[PDB]
């Protein structure tokens, strides 16, 4: 059904899209975690 | 009033960098002297292409519209003068046709690349291609049928690529090369669409009603009528306002295309198209948000 099969697949990949906007967030914030504290109390020389 | 998608082009502009929207090329396919380039020549609304009956387009002409403020043509040979006047951009289309393919009705692939700056031309890009022809003439040599197909297969064979099939309605629907080559490249139907140009030169006690309903060769998408100038007109300067409402007239007069007067013409075939741009970049606009 041209119609349908157009309108389904336009869904599920704009649905798709808006949340790569957010899964790319919490990759750059948990790098940003990464950098704001240095641990160093585990499986380190020190640790 | 300007279409949303438009007022895009224009925002987008007035940011003036790192922004763009991404549309589908659009390619103009037909046999010879179907009426393509009075197509484009209407679609675009500027009398800058070569028109006429025989061979005139010659070479593929790759026209890239561009938003801006002033109205102004250029070319990529030629370059830095601005052309104003669109009669000298119509005669240096010839000019060029003629020193790349000589005078006697050659046929050259090299494309000619044309820009044109204008308002409200978001960034759709137009192809024009050389029609097509099964016998030769001039000094074409015997395989000129191959070649023009080959030509052809290099834009309508890609996808993100509209296609407008233009035939004459004064010429049985089963001979349309251009549904022939749309049907071989889109079977589904999805990027097809189906104009038909001459419906004023119907043979008296005949019609294409059973055409423009999509009941004889269904097409998806259907089939627009349009009605040009005429070549007296075109040698006699008529103006595109005048051109359109003697189309109006025609479609509201004659007593077969009554009921469908309202899908019929240049205006509707650019509805039509900015549907069709508009409904490439739901999916986009995400990530342009
Ligand atoms: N009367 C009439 N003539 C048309 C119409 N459309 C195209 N033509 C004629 O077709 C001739 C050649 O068309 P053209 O633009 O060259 O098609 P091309 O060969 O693909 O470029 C033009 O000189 C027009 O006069 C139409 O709707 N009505
Ligand atoms: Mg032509």
């Amino acid at each position: 059904y041209p119609r349908l099969r157009e309108e389904m697949e336009r869904i599920v990949t704009t649905h798709i899209r808006e949340r790569e906007g957010r899964t790319k967030e919490q990759v750059m914030l948990l790098i940003d975690i990464e950098l704001a504290y240095m641990n160093t109390n585990h499986e380190d020389f020190i640790g | 009033l300007i279409p949303l998608v438009n007022r895009l082009q224009d925002a987008f502009s007035a940011i003036g960098q790192n922004a763009d929207l991404d549309l589908p090329q659009i390619a103009v396919v037909g046999g010879q002297s179907a009426g393509a380039s009075s197509v484009l020549e209407n679609f675009v609304g500027r009398d800058f292409l070569p028109r006429g009956s025989g061979i005139v387009t010659r070479r593929p002409l790759v026209l890239q519209l561009v938003n801006a403020t002033t109205e102004y043509a250029e070319f990529l040979h030629c370059k830095g003068k601005k052309f104003t006047d669109f009669e000298e951009v119509r005669l240096e289309i010839e000019a060029e046709t003629d020193r790349v393919t000589g005078t006697n009705k050659g046929i050259s692939p090299v494309p000619i690349n044309l820009r044109v700056y204008s308002p409200h031309v978001l960034n759709l890009t137009l192809v024009d291609l050389p029609g097509m022809t099964k016998v030769p003439v001039g000094d074409q040599p015997p395989d000129i049928e191959f070649q023009i197909r080959d030509m052809l297969m290099q834009f309508v064979t890609k996808e993100n690529c509209l296609i407008l099939a233009v035939s004459p309605a004064n010429s049985d629907l089963a001979n349309s090369d251009a549904l022939k080559v749309a049907k071989e490249v889109d079977p589904q139907g999805q990027r097809t669409i189906g104009v038909i140009t001459k419906l004023d030169l119907m043979d008296e006690g005949t019609d294409a009603r059973d055409v423009l309903e999509n009941k004889l060769l269904p097409l998806r998408r259907g089939y627009i009528g349009v009605v040009n100038r005429s070549q007296k007109d075109i040698d006699g300067k008529k103006d595109i306002t005048a051109a359109l409402a003697a189309e109006r007239k025609f479609f509201l007069s004659h007593p077969s295309y009554r009921h469908l007067a309202d899908r019929m013409g240049t205006p509707y075939l650019q509805k039509v198209l900015n549907q069709q741009l508009t409904n490439h970049i739901r999916d986009t606009l995400p990530g342009l948000r």
